[PDB]
């Protein structure tokens, strides 16, 4: 299962 | 930075005239991940033919599999034409039974 | 017997027109279960592996918004790195990322990853101990103080250390009978002459899973890599994997060379010698 939230660069 | 493709042409299991296989072009080490690559049965394209999902590996370098069900025979001539921008030119590589 | 799970993505910007081309595969130990392909019809996480396929609606809703928040963020990121590196909006570039965990022999968590790449090098990675951040220059640097400030790696060990680890075990367990399962590499050797004083010997491995082996040849009894070769392991398309190593012998003298084969597969490495 994949992460949920992904912070940008 | 562009790292230029490895290929290898080798069939899913072993060669055997007349016995339905598939024809693999094993392609990876490459960077960017736009590339170009072809089966070719006697120099021409093969229509039928499928890639593996976009994968890269742990130095980041991109590589991919392309195959198509095919029955070689002892004529029958096989290759994987590769472009990558990293190439001057599409390179070709012949598929040999023995590797 | 240690495990693994981890996604990779991919998103290459195409300035002509459009979006990011966004790919995005899932795998555990050397096994593709998922992909999501912005240039795909269905626009949905979609299962490359049987065991996958057992997961229930919600998951692939989750996973498709989830991986299409990914692409989203990729398509933001490409962006931004494009600033910080002062580049032209003409030119296509490529971000990667890839992250997971590993469990270890004993199932319980060993480590997680996460990090970043731009345009195929390193750009930023969490390290091992999940709390710090590597930053390979300052574009990076500055990613690093943002993350810092914002406390991503905290939320991404949660994720590395408990959800992550939590759905690999699942997955192991629904796919064991492959998952679990080590495909011994099946092994020869084949013989060509190369001239009328020297031929070449060459040890297959094939159809074996996981993909991780080792080829040594042995001339008398000791290591040899002179006059060898050996190919990088490749897929045999199947889901297994395929590897040959060669070495040139004096024609006659064959006998001399063992190819050593070593595999999770195989309770001891194996040994081949020529006819």
């Amino acid at each position: 299962a994949l992460y949920n939230t992904a912070a940008a660069l | 930075i562009q790292r230029t493709p490895k290929i290898q042409v080798y069939s899913r299991h072993p060669a055997e005239n007349g016995k339905s296989n598939f024809l693999n072009c094993y392609v990876s080490g490459f960077h960017p991940s736009d590339i170009e690559v072809d089966l070719l049965k006697n120099g021409e394209r093969i229509e039928k033919v499928e890639h593996s999902d976009l994968s890269f590996s742990k130095d980041w370098s991109f590589y991919l599999l392309y195959y198509t069900e095919f029955t070689p025979t002892e004529k029958d001539e096989y290759a994987c034409r590769v472009n990558h921008v990293t190439l001057s030119q599409p390179k070709i590589v012949k598929w040999d039974r023995d590797m | 017997g240690s495990h693994s799970m981890r996604y990779f993505f991919t998103s290459v910007s195409r300035p002509g027109r459009g979006e990011p081309r966004f790919i995005a595969v899932g795998y555990v130990d050397d096994t593709q279960f998922v992909r999501f392909d912005s240039d795909a019809a269905s626009q949905r996480m979609e299962p490359r592996a049987p065991w996958i396929e057992q997961e229930g609606p919600e998951y692939w809703d989750g996973e498709t918004r989830k991986v299409k928040a990914h692409s989203q963020t990729h398509r933001v990121d490409l962006g931004t790195l494009r600033g910080y590196y002062n580049q032209s909006e003409a030119g296509s570039h490529t971000v990667q990322r890839m992250y997971g965990c590993d469990v270890g022999s004993d199932w319980r968590f060993l480590r997680g990853y996460h990090q970043y790449a731009y345009d195929g090098k390193d750009y930023i990675a969490l390290k091992e101990d999940l709390r710090s951040w590597t930053a390979a220059d300052m574009a990076a640097q500055t990613t690093k103080h943002k993350w810092e400030a914002a406390h991503v790696a905290e939320q991404l060990r949660a994720y590395l250390e408990g959800t992550c680890v939590e759905w690999l075990r699942r997955y192991l367990e629904n796919g064991k009978e492959t998952l679990q399962r080590t495909d011994a590499p099946k092994t020869h050797m084949t013989h060509h002459a190369v001239s009328d004083h020297e031929a070449t010997l060459r040890c297959w491995a094939l159809s074996f899973y996981p993909a991780e082996i080792t080829l040594t040849w042995q001339r008398d009894g000791e290591d040899q890599t002179q006059d060898t070769e050996l190919v990088e392991t490749r897929p045999a398309g199947d889901g297994t994997f395929q590897k040959w190593a060669a070495v040139v012998v004096p024609s006659g003298q064959e006998q001399r060379y063992t190819c050593h084969v070593q595999h999770e597969g195989l309770p001891k490495p194996l040994t081949l010698r020529w006819e």
